[PDB]
């Protein structure tokens, strides 16, 4: 029946290939994204969108249009949305869909009824000739839905800036089988071939959803919080780290996911403070999504008065996992100024 | 060892996935832990 198992592979397809660009990037730093964010934002985006650079969009998104309609799409990602912004009585997830539009700006009142409706997104009237006001009255928005965790999205504002999408997205969980905190205990963690990082190192003896795959070389550890989520962490054999990225597919984690067989083992997990906060313009590039950036966008779906176009796609999440759980948040960020 | 032992003590993927839809929440890669 529903709606989102149809497009929840194209996220998924998307996200990982998405993040195989990133990789490409540095093999030597931290990486975390919000694939949901990220994604909901260029699809509401692709609302205004015409021609060969609504296709780009949808496409670059790993859509693919003629098996399945457009209108379809947004009827899946109303869906998804709906459903996420269900009280998990135990777990706490929300995301939030802005408009911030300038004054001057008519729209395109069909365009503007689309996103109230389909993306339930909210909306503001703003002046861009005060940038510093603006950008704070943005710059809220996101810290008061992401809870305080993300606080300074947007770093410059640009001066002609006729209108801004933004996306966040919050999650605070807690684990079923928590980490006793007696027990975490600082251990070495081998980043490079030579470097070596001391780190607080939680750990339980028990009874674990674990197995090894020898098809992705690595172990592979499934860690439920109390309510509908569920972690998952794949530790790659020596020197499989690069096949591990490569082999990884939706519906192989699907696999993964209806298995609910426990072993036994001595778990050790680091607890993690880290961020990812990304230009997220050549990136889409790669993955074909050029045209919205340039000089040949077409967004007469938002408004007649002008062209626009897009200038800055910028996304950031941060991740705390600790003894108790995971808190992470994410948020997209996205202006468009005339020609 | 007996259990067996299972270290996380290098660079890992990992992700977040919501159980109802099956929908991947945020996905990682951690390289280095004290890079913040
Ligand atoms: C990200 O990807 C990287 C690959 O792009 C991964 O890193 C690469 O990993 C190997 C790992 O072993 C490193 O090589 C080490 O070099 C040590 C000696 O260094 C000198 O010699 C080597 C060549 O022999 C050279 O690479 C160094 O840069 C340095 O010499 C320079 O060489 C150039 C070219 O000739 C010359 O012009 C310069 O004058 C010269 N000197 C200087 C000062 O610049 C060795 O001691 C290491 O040996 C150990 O490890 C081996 C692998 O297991 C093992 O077989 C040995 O027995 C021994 O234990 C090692 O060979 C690479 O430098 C490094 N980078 C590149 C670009 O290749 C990286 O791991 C990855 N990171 C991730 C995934 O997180
Ligand atoms: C929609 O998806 C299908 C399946 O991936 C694409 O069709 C296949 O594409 C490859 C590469 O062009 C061809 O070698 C196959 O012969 C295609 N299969 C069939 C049955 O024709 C298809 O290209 C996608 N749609 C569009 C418009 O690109
Ligand atoms: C996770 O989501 C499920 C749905 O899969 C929630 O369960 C529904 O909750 C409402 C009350 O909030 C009931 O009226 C429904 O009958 C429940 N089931 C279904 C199939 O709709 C659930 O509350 C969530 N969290 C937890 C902890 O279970």
């Amino acid at each position: 029946h529903p709606t989102f198992n149809k497009i929840t592979p194209n996220l998924a397809e998307f996200a990982f290939s998405l993040y195989r660009q990133l990789a490409h990037q540095s093999n030597s730093t931290n990486i975390f994204f919000s694939p949901v964010s990220i994604a909901t934002a260029f699809a509401m985006l692709s609302l205004g969108t015409k021609a060969d650079t609504h296709d780009e969009i949808l496409e670059g998104l790993n859509f693919n249009l003629t098996e399945i309609p457009e209108a379809q799409i947004h009827e899946g990602f109303q869906e998804l949305l709906r459903t996420l912004n269900q009280p998990d009585s135990q777990l706490q997830l929300t995301t939030g869909n802005g408009l911030f539009l300038s004054e001057g700006l008519k729209l395109v009142d069909k365009f503007l009824e689309d996103v109230k409706k389909l993306y339930h997104s909210e909306a503001f009237t703003v002046n861009f000739g005060d940038t510093e006001e603006a950008k704070k009255q943005i710059n809220d928005y996101v810290e008061k839905g992401t809870q305080g965790k993300i606080v300074d999205l947007v770093k410059e504002l640009d001066r002609d800036t006729v209108f801004a999408l933004v996306n966040y997205i919050f999650f605070k969980g807690k684990w079923e089988r928590p980490f006793e905190v007696k027990d975490t205990e600082e251990e070495d963690f081998h980043v490079d071939q030579v470097t070596t990082v001391k780190v607080p190192m939680m750990k339980r003896l028990g009874m674990f959803n674990i197995q090894h795959c020898k098809k992705l070389s690595s172990w592979v550890l499934l860690m439920k919080y109390l309510g509908n989520a569920t972690a998952i962490f794949f530790l790659p054999d020596e020197g499989k780290l690069q096949h591990l990225e490569n082999e990884l597919t939706h519906d192989i984690i699907t696999k993964f996911l209806e298995n609910e067989d426990r072993r036994s083992a001595s778990l050790h997990l680091p607890k993690l403070s880290i961020t990812g906060t990304y230009d997220l313009k050549s990136v889409l590039g790669q993955l074909g999504i050029t045209k919205v950036f340039s000089n040949g966008a077409d967004l007469s779906g938002v408004t007649e008065e002008a062209p626009l176009k897009l200038s800055k796609a910028v996304h950031k999440a941060v991740l705390t996992i600790d003894e108790k759980g995971t808190e992470a948040a994410g948020a997209m960020f996205l202006e468009a100024i005339p020609m | 060892s007996i259990p067996p032992e299972v270290k996380f003590n290098k660079p890992f993927v990992f992700l977040m996935i919501e159980q109802n839809t099956k929908s991947p929440l945020f996905m990682g890669k951690v390289v280095n832990p004290t890079q913040k």
